[PDB]
């Protein structure tokens, strides 16, 4: 059985941790809700 | 049982101690989160419970008590705010510019930012604080790293 438990709020927060790279994948989504990569 | 609007974490018993299988989103007295993380399973707040009402499981996305209620999207623009939710981890948000998934019936936004597999269901948030999808369906690049895609569903 599962459970749920409070984590916060949902507010955007000026500072916050600003990292990761943008990029363009060609993928592709199965019947399963899967993506995989096309190339 | 609790119905306040939030992130909230899901956990399991079934295992050894407790196992955080993913987040989800309440809002609006609907909880969000995606489909891989319960299986549609009816899931449990305190004494209360909250049982399915729409899923989909290659939308990866289900609702509980009552419909999908989140419809904010990534304008294609802006930077957006993860709030990740990692297991046994404080809630925390992390700012970055959403790549690009390119598909066959279109376009979707795409977070590049490596997480455990228990962090499946924290919500993508607009400079408004609006939730613009979740993070947790998405594929594994040459690098090893985790691109997941920006999920969100319909509002009827
Ligand atoms: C290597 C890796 N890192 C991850 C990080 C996160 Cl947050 C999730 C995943 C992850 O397995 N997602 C996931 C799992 C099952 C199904 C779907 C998606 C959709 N169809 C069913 C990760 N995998």
């Amino acid at each position: 059985d599962m459970y749920i438990e409070r984590a916060g709020d949902i507010t955007w927060e000026k500072d916050a941790e600003v990292t990761g790279n943008s990029p363009r994948l060609d993928v592709a989504l199965d019947e399963s809700g899967d993506f995989s990569l096309v190339e | 049982g609790e119905t306040t609007d939030g992130v909230y974490r899901v956990m399991t018993r079934r295992l050894l101690g407790s196992t955080q299988v993913g987040v989800g989103v309440m809002q609006e007295g609907v909880f969000h989160t995606m489909w891989h993380v319960t299986k549609g399973a009816a899931l449990r707040s305190g004494e209360g419970r909250l049982d399915p009402y729409w899923g989909d499981v290659k939308q990866d996305l289900v609702s509980y008590c009552g419909p999908w209620k989140l419809d904010a999207a990534w304008d294609g623009l802006s930077e957006v705010q993860l709030l990740a939710v990692p297991p046994g981890e404080r809630a925390k948000n992390i700012q970055t510019l959403p790549g690009i998934f390119k598909t066959k019936d279109g376009d979707i936004g795409a977070v590049a930012l490596d997480y455990p597999a228990g962090t499946s269901g924290s919500p993508i948030l607009d400079k408004c604080g609006r939730v613009i999808g979740l993070y947790g369906n998405g594929v594994v690049i040459k690098n090893g790293s985790y691109v997941s895609a920006i999920t969100q569903g319909k509002r009827e």
